[PDB]
């Protein structure tokens, strides 16, 4: 929240390239969090396809003849939609051992 | 599934060099050459190989619209310092399944072309390079 | 017996790579290069050779429909581990006497092509490889 | 004596391999390469040579009607045993003076082609070999 | 921004050699070849290179209007003294963004062509050279 | 100044060999190949070269009107004596600025062609040579 | 059991010297040379040997990134005190099973390279040594 | 941390001899060879060594621009007095961090090259020497 | 100051032997080897040296145009008298500044080559020698 508020709200134009740059910044922050071993190293960030499609449908444009790649970069006004996938580590609390006599 | 329209066309590519989009681009190519050594194992006729590393190579060809390549490295080369660049290639064909983007890092160029022209011939400049690292972005 | 229609056509082939059928295939080629040493035997003018082993080589060329080749080996190559695959080629021409099928094993690829495009030209990707073993399935 | 019609045509040849007639044959070639060493003799400017031996080489190209070449040597090569064959070539043109026949012995092949096909192209298989001995039968 | 007309054409170039304008010029080319050594660093598969220097090469091709090339170096070469020249190339296309000018210094030529003619063919003379230094003047 | 008509044409040349004019001449070419060694000077990236000498090379091609080349050297070569000749080339085009003449001295020929003919093809003989010295006569 | 991939690669090795990691390592080698005295026993033809001791030898080669070796021993050599070090080598190939780590103790170097460079050549330093004792840490 | 660019290049070095800069320097080398005696200690298998002293050796190679070496020592060698010199070497690569400067004192040359030349070969002079003491000035 | 052209070339040298110019000279070399004794001084680690004298060595290589060396020494060697000669070497490169001329006195040859030839190889003669004194004439 602090990173987004400091440098992105109101200072960039809502284009596809700026969205990609913001995605890169978030991914870089997650990779920085990686080295401290707080979460897992499989984190991915990308455009929230379904939310964007729902918003476009609400605005009235027809998506029957729109390519899947075309929907990603279509205009959304001021709104931006993103999604991520991270895995959070936990401490050792249960242990199983089987010694074969 | 497979159809003729799905094949990507090179007219739809674009290239960013050092964060600046290059509009006068003709072709872009990157490749990785693996290093493998032959190993003969007793009792088997077929030879087997062991992989040891890779080497990256490529080139850029672009129309001679402006003297872009000089301003990058011309003065730095004489002094003895070699710069490293980052290139991004995006291939976005409307017919194909989306687009693929790749970042090629640690690029070092092989040569610099001061002047090349001939009467009755349009000008072109091609520059080969070598790299070490790469990323995958929005692969299909 | 022999007739023109009996000759096989390449349009009727197909290729399975790692258990997944590849539809955008242009050509497939496999070969085995024997190793022979010259030996001169006293009293005979004609030189004779001794067979010592074989080496397997081949290549695959396919249309650039999708980024299939990256997902296989791109991340594994950097880490230092080399994967091995299995390919099956089937050639089934209705006019010829049935079909022949061959399995090529222990395939290791020679290079990886990150990007290759040019304005006004359709995209293609060719990848050479080396193998060690093979089977015969439904040979004519 | 000499006339255009007397020239032999390749359409009229035929080839027997291991006692079985091969009907899908495109071309056949055999040759002997002599080995000669330069010798300089005092008092003479012109260099003279001494003949020491010969090496036999050739190749066969045939339409890919059937998987004949595999059944001969495919399984034997892996085990470590090399077979030897005998080929007979006959060239019988009605216009020329009769026919000439030659037997090429102790044939050992150079490589085996598991698969080779491309879309829109007819299949062909070429196999080079080396030999040691030969006979003359009904030479003109 | 990018447009077809912006591409520079070779018809609009001109070349000054030793302070005298050369009007019968067909093409002019200069290039710098960097010297790089492969370095393998423990723990990384990708090979990296170290830049050590550069070598300059080029050539000039011009119509055989007059015996200009002889008067420069013909008598000096025999005596044992090698001259050094300076060349300036200017490429000024009205459609493109202005003009670029480059001075190539310390030029030493590779060969001298005494005579070259053939019946029914116009005469041309091409001379390659090597250089060491360069300046940028009015680069775009 | 510069105009199309000023370019010299090869049809207007002529050649004197050993004081006798050769009328059946197709082309004549002479060149001087300098010898240069790379020298690396501490503190400078650009490599520099040192000139050490030159080598002369050329060739003559002429129609096979008569057996001129045999009578010159055929008997002398076998005995062990090598002759040296002098050639003069004159290029006189009415449109160009006058004519240029050059004498090439100490010519020694590389080979002798005893016979060369083929059915349906006109005969030609080309002879390469090497020289050491030259003069300038009426240079433009 | 035996596969080509199991062979260790030297790119994956790393070296510690006096507890500080040496990233600029090219090659490492440590060897133990036994001492054996010839013994002849009366009544038997075959000559036999007796083992008496061993001597340890080795060498380290590294790029000339910094002046590491000077600070280690240069000042102490002049005074008369000979330092002793400990080296640790680990060879961890991902394809091979297990990594071997060996400690070499009581090292004494043979020489110090104050300065060595040549124009157009990258710098490298190599230093042989002798040791006395070793130790096994997680051998395969 | 470790990068290919950090490797020092010998092109950027320079040498001072007796306070006069030597611009015609090709390569410089200075080495210190220790003296060690084998010591066998009863009760332990491994042989140990004792350090006793060092001997310094080196050489200088330079182009034959002028007769620098003659004026230094030629006259004094005949009389019987052996001069002693001081050499300073600095290696300053812009890509590497820091430049190392070392002074080599009490130099005595091994030989004097009066004359050495061959046709078609550039001239070079090399001279080995031995020294006694060194000094560190701004090591990395 | 330092330029590539300043390097002396061996093609421009010439040699006088016993007052007669030697035009058939291939290479010349004269060297002075010092004699030094190791001296160990108590209290200091570095070994030092003492200079005692010098020995002169050299060789001359020349083409086999004539029998020059026989007439010089052949008859006197049998009788028992050993002749002594004087050689003068001058190296005058037009590009370099100044020419060095050195006289080598009291020459004694090591061997005489009566005959040495092989078929298809040009003849050459080389003869090493030792000298005692030298002299400087117009050193640079």
């Amino acid at each position: 929240r602090k990173v987004i508020i400091d440098d992105y709200i109101g200072k960039v134009t809502n284009s596809y390239d700026n969205k990609c740059l913001l995605i890169v910044a978030i991914k870089s922050y997650l990779e920085e969090l990686e080295k401290s071993a707080l979460i897992e190293s499989d984190s991915t960030v990308e455009i929230d396809f379904e939310a964007q499609k729902s918003y476009l449908k609400s605005k009235g444009v027809d998506l029957s003849y729109m390519t899947l790649q075309e929907i990603k970069e279509a205009n959304t006004g001021s709104k931006v939609f993103l999604k991520a996938k991270i895995k959070v580590l936990d401490a050792m609390e249960d242990i199983d051992l089987s010694i074969e006599i | 599934n497979m159809e003729a329209r799905n094949v990507m066309s090179g007219t739809w590519g674009e290239l960013w060099l050092d964060g600046n989009k290059v509009a006068e681009v003709k072709k872009f190519q990157a490749k990785m050459e693996f290093t493998k050594e032959d190993i003969i194992i007793a009792g088997q006729m077929g030879t087997d190989t062991k992989y040891m590393g890779y080497k990256g190579k490529g080139s850029i060809t672009l129309y001679h619209v402006s003297s872009r390549m000089h301003k990058l490295i011309g003065e730095k080369i004489k002094r003895g310092s070699e710069p490293r660049f980052v290139a991004i290639s995006k291939l976005n064909d409307p017919d194909s399944y989306g687009a693929e983007r790749i970042a090629v890092k640690n690029i070092a160029f092989d040569d610099l072309t001061l002047a090349d022209w001939e009467v009755g011939v349009k000008g072109e400049i091609e520059a080969p390079f070598t790299f070490t690292e790469y990323d995958f972005l929005d692969i299909i």
